């Protein structure tokens, strides 16, 4: 349901080449805030601020 | 031109690597050592006059070879590689080093037909 | 939803992908041309 997410979050945006921006400058942040010992294999930094971006969209 | 431009390395054989760059170089300090040598003994005005002719040559083959007169060459009998034969053409600077890189983290293999998969999938052996 | 009761061609199947496309956007695109080749392999 990844590709359902982006899509969701490519539209009602006016402008393909600047949210994926905010996509990237977010999971630097998401990285740099799983620092710790604890690391999930499934949900990397990139894949959830696509998630985290498109929750608070709604 | 810095000396890691015209490199000039050795094979395995015990041969020298060199470039076209340093026997054009060379052709040109050779006929000024001589302009200066004749120049100083008080020589004969139709040799001045030859050497300086070919010091016009030396340094126009230097820059652009087979430009104004004939094409000069080496031991192989193709044409040496100038300062402007090196940006022009296709296997130049521009089209070979500056638009187009080999980069890395690269590869390649064969692709055959993958059935009972979706898109934005490949197979990675 | 429609019913094709006709036989389709290649050309028809090309207006249904640029159907799909119109109303629903890409992902749900590319889902009904992934099930539309199990189909066609398949029979």
């Amino acid at each position: 349901h990844i590709i359902y997410r982006s899509e969701e979050l490519l539209g009602a945006a006016s402008n393909r080449y600047n949210i994926t921006v905010r996509v990237a400058k977010r999971a630097k942040e998401n990285r740099s805030e799983d620092f710790d010992s604890i690391d999930d294999p499934n949900m990397k930094p990139a894949i959830r601020a696509i998630i985290e971006m498109s929750d608070e969209l709604t | 031109i810095p000396p890691d431009l015209r490199p000039m390395v050795q094979l395995d054989g015990g041969r020298f690597a060199t470039s076209d760059l340093n026997d054009l170089y060379r052709r040109v300090i050779n006929r000024n050592n001589r302009l200066a040598r004749l120049q100083e003994i008080l020589a004969p005005e139709i040799i001045v006059r030859n050497e300086k002719r070919m010091l016009q040559e030396a340094v126009d083959a230097l820059i652009d070879n087979g430009r104004r007169g004939r094409t000069v060459v080496g031991a192989n009998n193709r044409a040496l590689k100038s300062l402007s034969d090196i940006i022009e053409g296709k296997q130049g600077r521009f089209r070979q080093n500056l638009l187009g890189k080999r980069v890395d983290y690269s590869g390649r293999s064969v692709i055959v037909v993958g059935p009972n998969l979706k898109i934005y999938q490949c197979g990675l052996p | 939803m429609t019913f094709y009761n006709y036989t389709i061609d290649k050309g028809r199947l090309k207006k249904l992908i640029a159907l799909a496309y119109r109303r629903y956007g890409s992902a749900r695109c590319s889902q009904l041309a992934d099930e539309l080749k199990e189909l066609g392999f398949r029979f």
